[PDB]
Order: structure tokens, then C-alpha cells, then sequence
């Protein structure tokens, strides 16, 4: 799910037209291999031409029969040195890797090893980066005749924290390395990797929202005037149980309205808007991360946990709404939103699951035992 | 007189002085990273911006990062005297093996969760059911124990705490004194102020499973 976008047009759906050598393929159709994805159909042929490749590959991709094709199809064979050297987060991965690449690679005479002792040089190693690093460092590995260097799943890696090792391993090889990185993700340190190995590659992206809504509980009341929003905003802490909360604005002047309201019922404020410097927002981002102020009013944050986000004014489109309420990550996909509708926000926007492209439900009468 | 050792001097002395962090550092992977150190009211600010007085340092680092685990490999834990930093604990949790990685956990992220991704850790590989490993592992008070009980997992002492209510800050730090061996330190910041620097210690825990 997601499009691809490339600076690159050399597409391939089968093993048949790789020009691939004959061991390989003895190797390929001797276990019934699978297709590759529409992301390795536009990888594998530069990519065996030697080209550095940025390819936005889903997580596994080391398990597939392309991905151990794009390593086997550049081995020279009767060299008896690792020319190839795979990185992956974890040793499950390393050991699929290895798995797939030596079960292709017995045909073809081809040695894997997967670093994770006495008996290490096979053409390719595949392994965790420290223990990589490890074995070129007291070396029981060399880097004289590797040629490609594969990042599987550099988004895990940079999490996992093997951004030093990986960079290390990097300095111990040739200049002319041939680099492929593969990672789901693409943030910005990930791209800084690509930037500092390789030369013009072959990019394969594919645009991802970065902030979703899933596993949010999204809720919207029937406020119908703009003139009952504070009570409602108040019972609202008589029904939950809330312990910090996020309320969003649109406009400066309501945000000091709001404050001055709240305040006056004895709530902890911190307010925040646009005509305010960094500066100013650090001190106010302090107070509410240390608890001093129970409640944030902003205008369209850093802060870890929160009992929920109020919606207190609707904001003006989807990009807001997901600015405001969606979260990044695998994990974590919790959280509790609450959006106020006046019968010109329903007059206005028409229905709202529709305009912010998302499930919002009433909030129903016992909300306090269901989140 | 450098903003690098009146830090390292302020927690071992388990004196007070406030750090504050740019956003743009969660931007940076765990590692080994370059930045400038600048005073910022009566603490210091950690940047990669050269001006305003900025004082490079290399430290060791370790972001947060919304719906996810960070995490700092042993393997970069080697140079004596270097400074540690996570970003601030606002909810989220700290877990860190003696010998073995710090992992900086975003707070919604549950305690059942973490610790199946954890596990693929290298580290954890050989952290066999039933010995010890020495942990130091702080959460926030009052927040739900789903978030960050692992009682399932491990007996020991209780983790540290920060906070009260689920209410308050805490920012974690460290100085490397040897190869793979690191002392932490923490301070809290909630609506009494910022305390100071006390030692976050480490205990014995046995992996149950």
C-alpha cells in the first residue's frame, strides 16, 4: 500500500530474463522460488549491474530468493575471499539470509557464513553490525575483496543503534563498494547514510504518511453552540479522569480567552501560539512536561504521554486534523481524542468522518469504561 | 570551567544543574554524535549550532522516537569521561543492561510490547532464563503498570521512579568509566522545580523467561 516513485526505469518480473549464470538458475528453479515485489522487480537489475541502490523494500526481504540473486549473480566464483558483506538488524534475519543465500549458493559452489569462529573466507558474510565490526577489527574478516556492501533494513539498524558500527565497517572498505540499502522507512538520518556512501544511485521510494491515525479512539459531542463549549470542557473533567490534556485552537485570541476562563476555575494553563519564538515555547513546553500546568492550549508538540487531545475548535483540514491527534511508530497506537461539533462545523464541513477521512464516534455516556 | 565537566562534576557531586535539548537531536540515531554545548539560564543546552557560545563535545546519544524503542549498542560505550544523554522522560521509560544496551522506550508503548523487541537484541540472545543481569530501569510513578511492569519477565528490585501521579520529567544521563560500563545519572523536573543529580543504579535481576 503506497506508490512508487523512481529516477530509474528497468523493470524485470522474472528469474528467466535476469541474465543470470547457470548455476544460479540450476539453484533458483531447484526450489521452487517466488516472484519478487514490485519494489525488487525495479531493484534487481541495476543492482546486479553493480549500481548503488536506495530501494524502500518492505521488512523481510532478506528471506526472499531475489534478494540472495542480487548477492550471487557478482560473485566470481573460483575467488576464494568474502566479496560480499550483508548487514541486518538481528541474527533471526542474518540467519534467513544465510539460509536462502546457501541454499541457492550450494549450486552454484558459492560459502556463506553468518556472523553471530576458528573456521573463517567464504564469498559472503552476512551478520549483526558490532559483531561485524568485531571481525574485521581483529581480523578474522577482510575487506579486500568485498565489493558490495548490503544495508538490510537500515531503519531497524539505525534504531537498534548501529549507526557507529555501520559507519566504522564503512571506513575499512574499498572506494568503489557497490552500496544497497534497503529500509521500509526513510527518515532523515537514513537518507544522511545514502548520502555519505553512495554515489548518484538508483532510487526506489515510495511516498509513506508519516503520522496515522490508527488505534486512536476518536470521539466528537454535539456541542451545537460555540457558546457551550467551556461547560462542556468542564463536565468533561468531572466525567474522566484525566491527569495532563492537550486542547488545540484556532486562533490566538481564543487560546488567551480559553486560559483566562480555565484559570479562573482553578486549572494549571500553559498556552502556546504562533506569534511566540522558539524561545518562548521551550519554557511553556518545560511547565507542561514537568507538570506544573495540568493542561496546553495551542494553536497548530513535544510531550511523550497525555490523557487525550480536545479538539476544542475544529481544525480547518485533514493535514490539521492528523498534525494534531495522529501518532508515529509501530507502537504505542493509543490514544484518546475528543472533537467538539457546532452546528456550523456540521453546516460547514458536511460530515466529518468523511472531511477528516477517519471513524469519529458520539461520545457515548460511559466513555470513562472504554478507555 | 568547560560546560562538559561542570556537568560530569555536577553528577557526581549530586549537585543541580538543568540540560535542555533541541528537538532536532531526536532527528540524530542512537550513537556517538558531535554537538556544541551553550550556557542556557543557569544550565546548558545541547545543540548542533555553533554559535551562542557553543562548546563542541562528542557524547553518546540516544533519541526518542514516537511508537518505537531506541536504542545505544554496548559497543559504543568505550571512550572514559564521555557523556551520556537520552532525550526527556515525559512518560516514557529507561532501561539499561549493565555490559549490555540502553534502551530509551516512548511511554504508550506496553511493558508486554517492549520487551518482545527488546528480546531480538543481541545482548538479551544471551541473557539465558534463570541468571542475572544488573539492570537500572526507571518509569514514571502512577503510570499505569501496563506500560511498564515486568514482573512476567524478571524478579528483582523494583525499578526507580520519576515523578508522582503519573505527573513530572526526567532527564537521564551518563559518563562512560569503561568499556562497556557506564554510571547513570538522573534529575527530575515537577512543579516543585528541578532536583539534582543522584545516581540511577543499577540492581540484579533474574530473567524468568
Amino acid at each position: 500500500e503506497g506508490v512508487i516513485e523512481s529516477n530509474w526505469n528497468e523493470i524485470v518480473d522474472s528469474f528467466d530474463d535476469m541474465n543470470l549464470s547457470e548455476s544460479l538458475l540450476r539453484g533458483i528453479y531447484a526450489y521452487g522460488f517466488e516472484k519478487p515485489s514490485a519494489i525488487q522487480q525495479r531493484a534487481i537489475l541495476p543492482c546486479i549491474k553493480g549500481y548503488d541502490v536506495i530501494a524502500q523494500a518492505q521488512s523481510g526481504t532478506g528471506k526472499t530468493a531475489t534478494f540472495a540473486i542480487s548477492i550471487l549473480q557478482q560473485i566470481e566464483l573460483d575467488l576464494k575471499a568474502t566479496q560480499a558483506l550483508v548487514l541486518a538488524p538481528t541474527r533471526e534475519l542474518a540467519q534467513q539470509i544465510q539460509k536462502v543465500v546457501m541454499a541457492l549458493g550450494d549450486y552454484m559452489g558459492a560459502s556463506c557464513h553468518a556472523c553471530i569462529v576458528q573456521k573463517l573466507a567464504p564469498h559472503i558474510i552476512v551478520g549483526t553490525p558490532g559483531r561485524v565490526f568485531d571481525m574485521l577489527n581483529r581480523r578474522y574478516l577482510s575487506p579486500k575483496y568485498i565489493k558490495m556492501f548490503v544495508l538490510d533494513e537500515a531503519d531497524e539498524m539505525l534504531s537498534r543503534g548501529f549507526k557507529d558500527q555501520i559507519y566504522d565497517i564503512f571506513q575499512k572498505l574499498n572506494s568503489n563498494t557497490q552500496v544497497v540499502l534497503l529500509s521500509a522507512t526513510m527518515p532523515s538520518d537514513v537518507l544522511e547514510v545514502t548520502k555519505k556512501f553512495m554515489r548518484d544511485p538508483i532510487r526506489i521510494l515510495v511516498k509513506k504518511e508519516e503520522l496515522t491515525l490508527e488505534g486512536i479512539r476518536q470521539f466528537y459531542i454535539n456541542v451545537e453552540r460555540e457558546e457551550w463549549k467551556l461547560d462542556t470542557l468542564c463536565d468533561l473533567y468531572e466525567t474522566l479522569t484525566i491527569t495532563q490534556a492537550v486542547i488545540f485552537i484556532n486562533t490566538r485570541r481564543k487560546v488567551d480567552w480559553l486560559t483566562e476562563k480555565m484559570h479562573a476555575r482553578d486549572f494549571t494553563v500553559s498556552a502556546m501560539h504562533g506569534d511566540m519564538d522558539q524561545k518562548e515555547r521551550d519554557v511553556i513546553m518545560r511547565e507542561f512536561r514537568s507538570g506544573s500546568s495540568r493542561v496546553l492550549i495551542t494553536t497548530d508538540i513535544d510531550v511523550q504521554q497525555v490523557s487525550l487531545v480536545i479538539n476544542y475548535d475544529l481544525p480547518t483540514n485533514r493535514e490539521n486534523y492528523i498534525h494534531r491527534i495522529g501518532r508515529g511508530g509501530r507502537f504505542g497506537r493509543k490514544g484518546v481524542a475528543i472533537n467538539m461539533v457546532t452546528e456550523e462545523d456540521k453546516r460547514t464541513l458536511r460530515d466529518i468522518e468523511t472531511f477528516y477521512n477517519t471513524s469519529i464516534e458520539e461520545m457515548p455516556l460511559n466513555v470513562a469504561d472504554l478507555i | 570551567n568547560s560546560l562538559e565537566a561542570q556537568i560530569r562534576q555536577a553528577m557526581k557531586t549530586g549537585s543541580t544543574l538543568t540540560i535542555e535539548f533541541d528537538q532536532a537531536l531526536n532527528q540524530k540515531s542512537p550513537g556517538t554524535l558531535n554537538v556544541f554545548l551553550h550556557p542556557a539560564n543557569g544550565g546548558v543546552r545541547i545543540d548542533l549550532d555553533s554559535g551562542n557560545q557553543g562548546e563542541p563535545a562528542k557524547i553518546l546519544w540516544l533519541p526518542w522516537k514516537q511508537g518505537e524503542l531506541q536504542t545505544l549498542q554496548p559497543g559504543s560505550i568505550s571512550t572514559v569521561d564521555m557523556l551520556f544523554f537520552t532525550y526527556y522522560l515525559s512518560g516514557s521509560k529507561v532501561f539499561a543492561g549493565d555490559g549490555g544496551p540502553v534502551w530509551h522506550i516512548d511511554a504508550p508503548v506496553e511493558a508486554n510490547q517492549f520487551w518482545r523487541r527488546m528480546s531480538s537484541d543481541e545482548w538479551m540472545e544471551d541473557w539465558e532464563v534463570g541468571t542475572d543481569r544488573q539492570v537500572a530501569y526507571l518509569h514514571r510513578a502512577g503510570q499505569s503498570d501496563s506500560l511498564w511492569n515486568l514482573s512476567a519477565y524478571l524478579e528483582g528490585a523494583a525499578p526507580s521512579t520519576y515523578g508522582r501521579d503519573n505527573l513530572g520529567q526526567a532527564v537521564v544521563g551518563g559518563i562512560v568509566t569503561g568499556r562497556q560500563q557506564m554510571s547513570l545519572y538522573q534529575y527530575a523536573t515537577t512543579s516543585s522545580g528541578s532536583s539534582a543529580w543522584s545516581p540511577l543504579t543499577y540492581t540484579l535481576q533474574q530473567r524468568k523467561q
